[PDB]
């Protein structure tokens, strides 16, 4: 009925490390490592709500869907619902907003 | 008789009828009623009706100013006698349309088309047309008509040299000239200019020789008949609403037909003043309808 | 006269004038003919306020010829004031300048010649003292005016409006066009003549008039009335107020604008003076052959346009001589004009050509307005040494036949099979073509490199099973664009026309 | 006290992108779908001062009109007298003789780098029920851009206790046409102009516009 | 001698680009992939030269230069048991280092990123991938 | 009653990279992306004020409606006379005006040692199914970018309570704002915005606004 917001916070804490991954456009002069996607100003690396939102769809999609799913497009009511849907005028808008996530213990890591 | 009063335009909208005309040039009654606006908006109006009663004044019809003095087309000399040509009927209907075309002489070559030769126009102004709107009750849709002048192409007007008639031109440079006025189109810039030495030998008022007017003048009755028995002329109406600051509403200004620019004659004649004003109205309207001839050969 | 209208309600009074016009001249030759005792016989033509007779040199035709000249133009006067004015003009031949054995090419023409000297001596001074002393008298006080022709003479109220009596008379006339008969009588309907007037009735109301001649419009068949047949172009599929919507398809697609085309023949005067002269050493310069001329421009340009507007969303307000001027949807209207060019070149066999303007303008833009626009791309594309159309703006003047095997079916066809077939950015990228093309001259080869750029970017966005015809178009538009400015020029215009069709607003 | 014409020279500058629009007949082939208007010769944009006058009318109509103005004919003394009013003896013609306003800044777009002196804005609408976009495109005079505004206020001798109501009238409209867009689409984000190097000079005749232009800059 | 003028580097943009490198399969080795970095960093002190003095964006075309030099040797393809560099041969025929090194004022900065422009464009219109 | 503007003066300041967008006809002469809009005489990136009228529209139609609609000439009459309706005839002229927000810390951006302020965040599509990965490259602004933010809202006719309840909902809409995304794909983490520096002055006129800059500070 009435309108509200719910926002989960949470720490992402790396038990291992973590390679989002992107290209080299930020990458040091003279490294041939393949880099991790980092913020454009601080150069710390970031997680990028993207990666975040496809791979909780990916996983999700094997547990409350019980079909195919042979494009994103066709996924169940309580995962579209969630997370969006282009075919689908119900859901285009999906009742989930991921947000990028940046550093936050830098001082600590230090 | 003896300036050349020069003006700049880049926007001016000279109504021939309806809102959504402009014309080129203006006519010599729009420019004689816009100074005795302002010299009755000024205070000094018994000055200027005092000195366009005289014999000495003179206006003339706007006609287009571009590196030098250009002049109304006279009508009624194509004439055969100098026309006379062995090319074919597609070229005798070619340049026969190419004269009618033609509005504006330049002043270098006038007696040149006078002896047969053949001018075109040349680019002057553009008549653009800008629809605008009224945001208050949306629903009007209005549009005007414009003349915004290039190729350095400016406007003049021959006036005698004297103290008012030069302090009215630099003021009405400030209030713009015909049409929408206080709405951007009409401004001009003014200059004053001695007639060159090939126009004021010509720029005449009286011989018996045939002189083209230079103004929409309408003769007295005296020498009408005369005028029109040898003569080769053109009618304009100089109709409209009178702009008045003594009436609530707009009244209809009484109907005048006048012998354009450049009507040719056999001789010099007299204009008039006319009022036009309707019936019981104390103050009249003034329609300027005197003549500027230009001698020819 | 026909297109000065300023206020709504144009279309009907536009129409109506344009007919009434043309019965005033039908009527002009008429009575003329009667007052001499002929017939239509000695009616050489009659079209466009332009009329020839062949008559009798007595001083008995002289003297009706003037007669009529000043009877004319005093109800001129009284009625339309200086609006419109009648010019006679007679040049007296012999027998022998008419035939091939003995005409001179220069007699031949000097025949019509002397006779359009003197109209237009008497077209240069028109008025005496006393009309014009008269017509400046004033001496009326009015606070109102008619609102369609500015007329102060006898307004009245007509649909809280202020309209003269002309006015009136063509607000009737407007509903009574639908029918076929018009009717000259005595004070009925709209003044035509010294103590006449046109109205049209139906034929079931014809004989309870009082009537003292009849004309028929387009019909070919004898009735059961002996009436005096004329034949006017006057298609009309629809309301010029709806044009504008009518544009849009089923789908919605189209600009909503309407369009106003004015087409003229160059040299129509010259083909009538000396178009037969240049065969034959001048042998083929007889009267005969003008009058079948001037009875095949009637049937090409009275009848037959009627059928070249068949099934078109437009009207014919004004077809007489070489004048065409028609109002409708854009894409009938140009259709309409390419169809009478077509068409006119095969029926002259390319002797004759045409120019055409076509302006294009939204709903509620007054009709005079609509008119001098047209009128003055026509002049445009009269000045490209003639057979050229001027489409929208004298910018787009273009060779007729370049227009028709460049333009329309060449460029405007391959950029309709591409870009059908294509999504929203495809269409999109449609203007940025359009920017380039406008931008050559200050920047060209920059302004080349950027358009390859921006055909090759389409290349690599383009799906895998389409990509072959994008490069065959990529190919063809850089061709286009390097080739000259007249292949640019054209493929601009195409642009233009196709984003016209598309558009959805 | 006698005739006098005191000029309100300024410099519009764009801060945001202007859309007076009006493709009629020369702008109407933009292809665009809501062309700016331009200059029929140089095809360089135009602020007509008609939009100049109907906007500072309709602003001043806020503020200088006890009563509710439902006509433009209806509106206060001091509008009327200023803007003109057609249906009153006194008011019949206004004391404002607005300008239009041409590109002044063209050599220093150019210097810039600029290739057009009119940008396109593509926008679109989102359905509330579905959600499917509908884009458009508008034509926009690009911002940095210097318009020529030129206004003259005359001064007659029947007209002279009433100067300086009317130069704060011009000074409200000049400073509220600054905080309201100068047509287009206004609320969102248009038409966000500003007078730089506001200068009255009087000019024929004479007055004292000294102690009107320290008022009438920076305060 | 200067090496842009204003009425050739479109010119000399194209002949560049139909004089690079190719590979048996009739394709371009360099891609915009590996001169995205440079495309980027030219149009940055582009719109960065309209509004700002030449004698503070010395930073800007050094590390232009030192770019351009770097992605010249840094990506390499192999074909055909040899090793080939397809931005340091796009540099040697385009004169790109002779065009930084003249970079002198404003004016030969925006004809050196208009010819980098004009460059790219002509590669995109032969058949350039991405 | 009387008549007064008062200027809501803000900075947008980016959290995550904001992508608005335009069209690929007129983008740059750059590789493949998704630009954003830019200034033409600048390039650089620009807020328009269509994208946050827009937003916040939306945003609080949600909120203050009662009722659905299905179109925004449907809405309350509180967001007819605040944004404006073209289908109704007393709130035909909304008495909100936005302003285009361009970029402000440019200066502090070069400080700072950036060299673009526009990234490119590389992303790419795998099948659920095969597991191919298609790549794609989109135009971002850069995080911390700020723009000066300018909302202009006119007081005629409107009693006291109407203009607290307009004040209220032009701080829920920007509450709302920040809570949501800016215009972009913001559903992966774009257009995160928040207003810094948010103040009311009263530019023309005379109004009190000590508590409505007060409730300004303190709701945010």
């Amino acid at each position: 009925m009435t309108f509200a917001k719910i926002k989960f916070s949470a720490q992402i804490r790396l038990e291992t490390g973590l390679h989002i991954g992107g290209s080299d456009a930020f990458a040091a002069i003279g490294a041939i490592d393949s880099p991790v996607i980092k913020d454009p100003i601080t150069n710390l690396p970031i997680i990028p709500g993207s990666s975040l939102k496809g791979k909780m769809r990916t996983l999700l999609a094997k547990v409350y869907n019980e079909k195919v799913a042979e494009k994103p497009s066709d996924d169940s009511d309580i995962l579209s619902r969630l997370f969006g849907n282009s075919k689908d005028k119900r859901f285009k808008m999906g009742r989930l907003i991921f947000r990028d996530a940046f550093l936050s213990n830098a001082d600590e890591l230090d | 008789t003896y300036k050349l009063y020069i003006m700049t335009f880049q926007n001016a909208h000279f109504g021939s009828g309806t809102l959504d005309s402009s014309k080129l040039t203006f006519s010599a009654d729009r420019i004689f009623s816009a100074l005795v606006l302002e010299a009755l908006k000024m205070g000094k109006l018994d000055a200027f009706l005092a000195e366009a009663n005289q014999d000495k004044f003179t206006l003339t019809d706007a006609f287009p100013f571009q590196f030098g003095p250009f002049l109304p087309k006279p009508i009624g000399y194509p004439k055969h006698d100098q026309i006379d040509q062995s090319v074919d009927v597609k070229e005798v209907r070619r340049q026969a349309k190419l004269s009618k075309k033609l509005q504006f002489l330049a002043l270098e070559n006038v007696d040149d088309y006078l002896n047969g030769e053949l001018f075109e126009n040349e680019e002057h102004a553009v008549i653009d047309t800008v629809t605008k709107n009224q945001p208050h009750k949306d629903d009007n849709l209005y549009q005007v008509a414009t003349t915004r002048f290039s190729n350095d192409t400016s406007l003049y007007v021959i006036a005698n040299e004297s103290d008012l008639l030069n302090e009215l031109m630099s003021s009405l440079q400030y209030s713009g000239l015909g049409g929408k006025r206080s709405s951007g189109f009409g401004r001009f810039e003014l200059d004053i200019q001695n007639i060159p030495l090939e126009l004021s030998d010509r720029l005449t008022k009286n011989h018996s020789d045939k002189v083209m007017s230079l103004t929409t003048a309408l003769p007295v009755d005296a020498d009408l008949e005369e005028a029109m028995e040898d003569g080769h002329y053109l009618l304009t109406k100089s109709s409209g609403f009178a702009f008045s600051h003594a009436t609530n509403e707009n009244y209809r200004k009484q109907d005048l037909y006048k012998f354009a620019s450049g009507s040719t004659f056999s001789k010099t004649f007299e204009g008039q003043i006319v009022d036009v004003r309707p019936l019981d109205f104390p103050h009249a309207v003034l329609n300027y309808a005197k003549p500027l001839f230009f001698k020819l050969e | 006269f026909i297109y000065n209208i300023a206020t709504s309600g144009a279309a009907k009074q536009l129409k109506a004038r344009s007919l009434y016009l043309d019965f005033m001249s039908e009527y002009i030759a008429d009575s003329l003919l009667d007052k001499l005792g002929l017939n239509r016989a000695n009616l050489l033509y009659v079209g466009g306020g332009h009329a020839y007779f062949v008559l009798a040199n007595t001083e008995k035709t002289v003297e009706t010829l003037v007669q009529f000249e000043k009877d004319f133009n005093q109800f001129l006067l009284a009625n339309f004031q200086t609006r419109l004015y009648v010019a006679f003009g007679w040049g007296s031949f012999a027998a022998k300048d008419i035939m091939s054995e003995l005409n001179s090419p220069e007699s031949y023409r000097q025949i019509y010649q002397k006779a359009s000297r003197m109209i237009s001596e008497k077209k240069i001074s028109r008025y005496d003292y006393r009309t014009l002393m008269l017509l400046n008298r004033g001496g009326k006080s009015s606070e109102r005016e008619c609102e369609i022709c500015h007329s102060v003479e006898n307004l009245v109220s007509y649909h809280d409006q202020k309209v003269c009596d002309i006015c009136r008379g063509l607000y009737q006339f407007s509903k009574e066009i639908a029918h076929d008969h018009f009717i000259i009588t005595e004070n009925e309907g709209l003044p035509i003549g010294p103590n006449a007037c046109l109205k049209g009735v139906a034929f079931e109301k014809l004989s309870q008039e009082s009537f003292s001649r009849v004309y028929v419009k387009n019909d070919y068949k004898a009735g059961t009335i002996k009436a005096t047949h004329v034949f006017v172009g006057d298609y009309q599929c629809d309301e010029i107020h709806k044009y504008a919507a009518l544009s849009k398809n089923e789908d919605g697609l189209g600009i909503k604008r309407l369009a106003v085309v004015r087409l003229d023949v160059d040299d129509l005067g010259a083909a009538f003076m000396a178009g037969f002269s240049r065969q034959g050493n001048g042998q083929y310069s007889t009267l005969s052959r003008s009058a079948t001329f001037s009875r095949s421009m009637s049937l090409f340009f009275k009848v037959y346009i009627n059928q070249f507007a068949s099934d078109k969303k437009l009207s014919i307000i004004y077809a007489g001589g070489d004048d065409v001027f028609a109002i409708g949807s854009w894409q009938d209207i140009i259709a309409f004009t390419v169809e009478l060019r077509q068409n006119f070149i095969k029926w002259t066999n390319g002797k004759l050509t045409l120019s055409a303007g076509i302006g294009l303008f939204a709903d509620k833009t007054p009709i005079s307005l609509m008119a001098h626009q047209t009128g003055e791309l026509e002049e445009a594309a009269k000045g490209n040494e003639k057979d050229s159309i001027s489409l929208f703006s004298s910018d787009y003047t273009f060779k007729f036949d370049r227009f028709i095997t460049n333009v329309y079916d060449d460029k405007l066809e391959q950029i309709r099979y591409f870009f059908n077939h294509q999504d929203e950015r495809g269409k999109n990228f449609i203007y940025k073509l359009i920017e380039l093309l406008r931008n050559y001259e200050s920047e060209e080869k920059m302004n080349v490199a950027r358009l390859a750029y921006y055909l090759t970017r389409l290349e690599e966005l383009t799906d895998k099973d389409e990509r072959d015809k994008f490069k065959q178009f990529k190919k063809l538009f850089f061709k286009w664009y390097t080739n000259n400015e007249s292949d640019r020029k054209e493929a601009e215009l195409a642009l233009l026309l196709y984003v016209y069709e598309i558009r959805k607003d | 006290m006698t005739f006098a014409k005191i000029k309100f020279s300024a410099q519009i500058r764009l801060e945001t992108g202007l859309h007076i629009g009006g493709s009629d007949a020369f702008a109407a082939i933009g292809a665009i779908d809501s062309p700016v208007i331009k200059d029929p010769i140089t095809n360089l944009p135009i602020i007509p001062g008609s939009s100049l006058k109907g906007k500072m009318r309709t602003l001043l109509a806020k503020v200088y009109n006890e009563k509710v103005a439902e006509k433009p004919s209806d509106d206060s003394d001091i509008l009327s007298r200023l803007f003109g009013n057609s249906k009153d003896k006194r008011f019949k013609m206004g004391r404002l003789i607005f300008r239009d306003a041409f590109l002044s800044n063209a050599d220093e777009l150019d210097s810039l780098g600029v290739r057009s002196y009119t940008e396109v804005k593509f926008e679109n609408t989102i359905d509330r029920i579905t959600a499917e976009a509908n884009p458009r495109q508008i034509e926009r005079a690009i911002r940095n851009s210097t318009f020529d505004f030129e206004l003259i206020y005359e001064i007659t001798d029947e007209n002279e206790n009433q100067v300086e109501e009317d130069f704060k009238v011009i000074r409200d409209g000049l400073k509220l046409l600054e905080l309201d867009y100068l047509g287009g689409s206004g609320s969102r984000g248009y038409g966000k102009v500003a007078f730089e190097n506001l200068k009255a000079t009087t000019v024929f005749g004479n007055y004292d516009v000294k102690t009107l232009n320290e008022l009438l800059t920076a305060e | 001698m200067a090496i842009l003028t204003d009425e050739n580097y479109v010119d000399k943009a194209e002949r560049a680009i139909s004089l690079l490198e190719k590979d048996n399969k009739g394709n371009y080795l360099l891609t915009t992939s590996q001169i995205r970095k440079l495309l980027s960093l030219c149009s940055s002190l582009y719109d960065r030269s309209k509004e700002r003095k030449f004698d503070e964006l010395i930073n800007d075309v050094s590390y232009l230069r030192v770019q351009f030099v770097y992605q010249s040797g840094r990506n390499s393809v192999r074909v055909n048991r040899q090793t080939f560099f397809p931005v340091k041969d796009l540099v040697e025929k385009g004169q790109i280092l002779e065009a930084l090194k003249e970079i002198k004022d404003r004016e030969t900065l925006q004809r050196f990123c208009r010819y980098m422009e004009a460059l790219v464009a002509y590669f995109k219109f032969y058949g350039g991938k991405d």
